[PDB]
Order: C-alpha cells, then structure tokens, then sequence
RNA sequence: AGCGGGGUGGAGCAGCCUGGUAGCUCGUCGGGCUCAUAACCCGAAGAUCGUCGGUUCAAAUCCGGCCCCCGCUACCA
RNA sequence: UUAAUUGGAUUCAACGCCGGGAACCUCACCGGGGGCGACGGCAGGAUGAAGGCCAGGCUGAAGGUCUUGCCGGACGCGCCGAG
C-alpha cells in the first residue's frame, strides 16, 4: 500500500534524470519538458531548490499555472493566483504529471436564483 | 373616557350548572379573570371569531350595570351558540381598539391598576399575531 | 442607501389610488394618504409593495405625506440583512 | 342537549342507489396567434376520496366507531 | 450567477449579426504592478540639475524601489497654467 508511479517507489523517482523521468509521464507532459521549461518556470523551481536545501524559510508564491508538478516538489505547499488571490496547495504524491492550475479553481460554483423578467416568453 | 373601551378578560366555568339558556340569547355564568366588564362590548376569541356582542348582565334576577373584579354574574349574549361557537372552560377576550389602547397607556394612565394593566399586556401578547403593532405593544 | 433624517420613516405601499395617490403603511402603524411629488413621478415607477420614505405634512401629519425616495431590491436586502427593519413590516 | 344532512386536486360540482376507469367548469405553470395585451388553440402538473375497522375475489360505493361542518326544535339569568 | 462574466442590435427590417471561428495579443471588463506633462513661467542647480547601473532585500518577477556607492554633465511636474 505504499506509493507507485510506474513500479517505482518515490525514490527511485527521485534519482532519476529530467530525461529519464520524461519516459513514464504522459504524452503532453513529455512534449512539455522535451521543448526545455519557460524562464518563470527557471525560477519558481530555483526558489524550490532553495527551499529544500533548508534556505528559503519564506512561503512560495507564483504566478505560473501552467507549471508541471515534479517528484522533488513534493511536500511542499506552493500558492497559486487564480486571478484574484492565491491559494495554498498540498503537493501529495499522487499529483504527479500535472498543471499546478488544476488545483486552483478561477470561477466560483453557481447556485441559481429566481429567473427575473424576460426569462420566459410571457414576462416580456 | 366614555369613547374609550376598557379591557377584559374571563374564562367560562367547566359548569353544566350555569348554563341556563343555549341560543337566542345565549345565558351563561361567569367570572371574572381580568379587566372590567359593560354591557355592548365585543367578545373575541384567540382566533379572532365573533362571539356577538353582550346584550345583558345580570347578578340574580335584579339588572345590573357593570362586574368588576372578583364577582361572578351571569352573561345573556347574541350570536354565541354552545358548541360550535363558545364551548365550557373556554377563555374569553374583549376585543380592544388600538387607538383605544394608545389613549389608556398614554393619555388615561393615572386610572390604571394592577389588574387593568394585566390584562392589557396579555391581551396584546395574544393579538399580536396578525398586526405588528400590538407585537411591538 | 439613504436613511430618513428627521421626522422622515419608512412606509409600504399597499394601493394606489390614481392620479398620482398611494396609500402607504408607515412604521407607526398608521395608514397615510400620500401624495407623490411629480419630480420623480416622472421617472420613477413605483408599484404597490415597496419600501419607501415619507415625509408626512407640515399640517395634520396623520392621513397625509409626500414620498420621497424609493428602495431598490439591494437596499432592501441590505436593510433586512442589517437589521434597521424587519421582515414582518414589510410582509404585513 | 336532542333529531336530521354532509366531508372527493387550489375552488364549485359528477361518479352512490346497481362495488371492478376517479370525470365536469374555473384556476396555476409552458408553448402557440398578434406590433403588444385580453379573448382563442395545444400539452402537462395536480385528489388515490376526512380518519379507523369490519365485509367482499376485489370498497370512495355496503356497514359500524371517531374528527369537523350545516340545518331544525326544546331551552329566562 | 460572478471579482469580472466588456459593449451594440429586439416584428418583418435583432438572435452563425457587428466579416464576432476571443488560449497570449485582439480588449473595451476584473485583481495587481510600473511609465508619461511640447511651451511658458517658480523652487532648485557645474560647491553638479535631470538621468544610468555590478551585487543583495521588497516583489508574481522587476536599479520599479530600498540597501551598498559608483557612473553623467544643463536643465528643471517638488508648484502654477497649458498640452
Ligand atoms: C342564575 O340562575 C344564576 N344562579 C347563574 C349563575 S350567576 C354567576
Ligand atoms: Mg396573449
Ligand atoms: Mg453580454
Ligand atoms: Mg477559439
Ligand atoms: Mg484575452
């Protein structure tokens, strides 16, 4: 009942090459780090690093969404603008592969009133 | 003070014995709880249904004028039927004007006492169901 | 959003009686013929079951007032939220 | 108090007597027609019969006990 | 409904219409961060105005600003009109 990506342990994840790695992930995230990461992708995950070197005793904050998620960032707490504010997320194995936007939502869920006049045809 | 009508409250006895007369009039013992008694004064229920208006009161046989409190005499009302209007051990409320309450708790305030005051509050604590202003009393 | 100021209240508007007349409840638990100034008779339509402020006449200010300003859905909402009014006032 | 009558969609009435589909008119919601509203047309929702029991192959229908409503009469402090 | 869900058009003669198939831009909306005043005059200014930067904090990231002191020589939004 531990944790497995492909048959690897979260270790084994952790002493692979970026290249090595890229293999088990799926098709876009391969194409995504294939074609190199974005200069803001640069730093957010030089600050991460950072971080876990045991420096940076600071919370991360980003702007960068479309960041993928990567075995070294896990246990970490990031916190990701949706626009109007950011909002803390708890990097857990099982979130590998994936968008850090994913986990944070930019519309707020609907609950619907009463339709007003001009909803139906005999309001008008 | 003549326009004004004052408050009252009672209760009919659980007594077959007072009852003396059923329908047109309808003649029935009582006491009073609360307040004072005249002759042509509505009578209410919680619900509010129009019990009719006191045609008579009497004491003995002799024609009275007015019960104050403590002093048990025989009512004979319009409109009220044993039963489906008025049953035994049911309690009884004049109805009250609000303007008539206005003028007994501002202008008329010297001759109020403990028992008028009484039933005024808990008369209002009852009507306050349909309007606002007696909730607000 | 603005409040009454001075001897100005609330009031529910319970029938209109024509030619720019309403019959309007006050918080006073009186009922007003109220008359309403053509200002904002013109641009402003008012229906019955609203709250409204109105100030009653200089002379006998018991049976008749103007009205001056209407609430918005918004205010009223706000109010109630608030707590200057309650809700039985404007339900009757 | 005694006697007589009645409870069925939101409203007012059939369907009983002869047990075996719960109908009629208005009303609410949606779509039609008209530049727009009313009138008119179409479709759908809505009671399982005041409650409880007995009878019957089967009960809103037959029967009985309760709850409520209406009418008539006796009834003078 | 929402932080915002930018606006115009409502019978024929509005509703795959604005050549409107918007990821960025478009963009007018929302959250946040920066920049700009010909020409006149006032303070000030070679005893150097205005302006620019290696490193490091602040920051979503930023000589934007601050810390740390180096670079440049003539105009001046700290003030009033005007554009
Ligand atoms: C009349 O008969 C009288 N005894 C009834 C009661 S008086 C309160
Ligand atoms: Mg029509
Ligand atoms: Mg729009
Ligand atoms: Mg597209
Ligand atoms: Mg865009």
């Amino acid at each position: 009942k531990e944790f497995r990506y492909r048959g690897y342990t979260l270790e084994q994840l952790m002493n692979m090459s970026l290249e090595e790695l890229a293999k088990l992930l799926p098709a876009r995230q391969r194409r995504s780090l294939k074609r190199g990461l974005t200069p803001e992708q640069k730093k957010l995950l030089r600050k991460i690093r950072l971080a876990k070197k045991g420096k940076y005793n600071k919370p991360i904050r980003t702007h960068c969404r479309d960041m993928i998620v990567l075995p070294e960032m896990v246990g970490l707490t990031i916190y990701v603008h949706n626009g109007k504010e950011f909002v803390p997320v708890e990097i857990k194995p099982e979130m590998i592969g994936h968008y850090l936007g994913e986990f944070a939502p930019t519309r707020k869920r609907v609950q619907h009133g009463a339709p007003g006049i001009g909803a139906t045809r005999s309001s008008m | 003070l003549s326009k004004v009508t004052f408050p009252g409250v009672i209760r009919l006895y659980p007594d077959e014995r007072y009852v003396f007369r059923r329908s047109n009039p309808a003649i029935v013992g009582i006491e009073v709880i609360e307040g004072r008694i005249k002759p042509g004064v509505t009578l209410i229920k919680q619900n509010g249904q129009k019990v009719g208006v006191i045609r008579s009161i009497k004491s003995r046989d002799e024609f009275l004028q007015e019960a104050k409190k403590g002093q048990a005499v025989a009512i004979a009302i319009e409109g009220a039927i044993v039963g489906r209007h008025i049953h035994p051990g049911e309690t009884l409320y004049v109805d009250l004007s609000r303007d008539d309450a206005i003028t007994l708790l501002k202008h008329l305030r010297d001759t109020l006492e403990d028992t008028d005051i009484k039933a005024l509050k808990m008369i209002a604590k009852v009507k306050a169901k349909e309007d606002p202003f007696w909730r607000a009393i | 959003v603005p409040l009454p100021e001075g001897n100005q209240l609330f009031g529910v508007v319970e029938q209109a009686l024509g030619a720019g007349w309403m019959d309007v409840r006050c918080e006073d638990g009186k009922i007003r013929r109220c008359r309403i100034p053509g200002k904002l008779r013109r641009r402003v339509w008012i229906r019955v079951g609203d709250l409204v402020i109105v100030q009653p006449w200089p002379v006998q200010s018991d049976k008749r007032g103007d009205i001056v300003y209407r609430y918005t859905q918004t205010q009223v909402d706000w109010l109630l939220r608030k707590g200057k009014i309650t809700q039985e006032f404007l339900t009757g």
